[PDB]
């Protein structure tokens, strides 16, 4: 396999600033014929791959020309002039020059931008849902910066973890923020068994909590 | 304009085999080579095999020796790949992807073809509302939401008032638990507008030809 070695991870980017990605390819991605046999492909979420530049250096139709990419024969670099909130994403190299043909392994772009809290909003289980047994009590943490975020249940003031599941957006392509909900699923016996259902969110953008919560009755 | 138009999302057994397709148009299809690319969930990109319609002329990924074969029929201007032994492993969005030329790579692309790998059966969502409990929230803004529970297989397509509520949306990836997956979406409207101006999720589910709507009410 001719392996092409990415950095899963790249440092944050400020709005209008210079990025690069480096590609390291195991052997020479040169040709007899003179052609440099590396390509670089951007995807975002749920889209299909876009390129960006092709045979190390040239820019793809279509491809801004904040784009540019070089490298000597084996060590690749892909590099954006200036970034916008719209080039978060993952960014793919491949080569053509030998079989089998292969992609790198893909670098996450990330925005870098001021600090913002979460606004926290908790949700009782529905009527619906508790009529089938079921009682999940829902937080949503929305439009925060940076990504890292911690979640607290607590039922009557005891912290909960069993029965937590959590998900978080990718960065969003507009205001590069993050979001994540977090959901506390139980049965209805166990709900009906307690009054007071809190999530509370802890982020660097403060030393305190913020605390959201209901009681059932 | 060039366009590569992919089969929908497939379901299948293991140890079957599946035919996906690559329907183009707006250019001559002989003429320029297709490539196929296999993405996993959360995965990166693996090439599997080109097609030169007009030859008909392949190169092949060995790696998939026995599992895919290219085919191209010159009548329709469709490229096919038939994966075979399916496994869990072929679990995929799988993409077909038209060489510009000379070494210049991927010009155009289709838009994934999601192959699903399981004995396990198809399930529709449940769809609950997510309306404010005690706790008067916020004034300025209102958040509301809706609950997707237990369904199988990936995806559902969430969307509010239609789609014509649009902005303040999250929509969360799934989280797959007991064979079945859950996902939330939260929708943020001014306090003012909401219940007067009618906030509704609705919730697509393909695999199981399933749609429900909920309003949430106060």
């Amino acid at each position: 396999d001719i392996v092409l070695t990415q950095a899963a991870f790249s440092n944050p980017v400020t709005l209008g600033a210079s990025a690069s990605i480096s590609c390291r390819s195991s052997k020479s991605l040169l040709n007899s014929n003179g052609i440099i046999h590396m390509y670089w492909y951007l995807q975002k979420p749920g889209q299909s791959p876009q390129l960006l530049i092709y045979q190390m250096s040239k820019l793809a139709s279509g491809a801004p020309d904040r784009f540019s990419g070089s490298g000597s024969g084996t060590d690749f670099t892909l590099r954006i002039s200036r970034v916008e909130a719209e080039d978060v994403g993952v960014y793919y190299c491949a080569q053509n020059l030998e079989l089998p043909y292969t992609f790198g392994g893909g670098t996450k772009l990330e925005i870098k931008r001021a600090d913002a809290a979460p606004t926290v909003s908790i949700f009782p289980p529905s009527s619906e849902q508790l009529t089938s047994g079921g009682a999940s009590v829902v937080c949503f943490l929305n439009n925060f910066y940076p990504k890292d975020i911690n979640v607290k249940w607590k039922i009557d003031g005891s912290e909960r973890q069993n029965g937590v599941l959590n998900s978080w957006t990718d960065q969003d392509t507009k205001d590069s923020t993050y979001s994540m909900s977090s959901t506390l699923t139980l049965t209805k016996d166990e709900y009906e068994r307690h009054n007071s259902y809190t999530c509370e969110a802890t982020h660097k953008t403060s030393t305190s909590p913020i605390v959201k919560s209901f009681n059932r009755n | 304009e060039v366009q590569l138009e992919e089969s929908g999302p497939e379901l299948v057994r293991p140890g079957t085999s599946v035919k996906i397709s690559c329907k183009a148009s707006g250019y001559t299809f002989t003429n320029y080579w297709l490539g196929w690319v296999k993405q996993r969930p959360g995965h990166g990109f693996e090439w599997i095999g080109d097609i030169y319609p007009g030859g008909v002329y392949t190169t092949n990924n060995e790696k998939f020796r026995g599992k895919a074969i290219l085919t191209a029929d010159t009548s329709s201007s469709t490229a096919y790949m038939q994966l075979s032994s399916l496994t869990s492993e072929d679990s995929a969005v799988y993409f077909c992807a038209r060489a510009g030329g000379y070494y210049t790579g991927g010009d155009y692309w289709g838009q994934g073809t999601s192959v699903t790998v399981s004995s396990a059966k198809t399930t529709p969502p449940s769809v609950y509302p997510l309306a404010p409990g005690s706790a008067a929230q916020t004034n300025s803004m209102v958040t509301l939401g809706c609950l997707v529970k237990g369904y199988f297989p990936e995806p559902v397509t969430v969307t509010w008032n239609s789609g014509s509520l649009s902005s303040g949306v999250h929509t969360f990836p799934a989280v797959l638990q007991s064979d079945l997956y859950t996902l939330s979406s939260s929708v943020t409207v001014p306090s003012s507008t909401w219940p007067s101006e009618t906030v509704t999720c609705n919730v697509a589910h393909p695999a199981s030809s399933t749609k429900v709507d909920k309003k949430i009410v106060p």
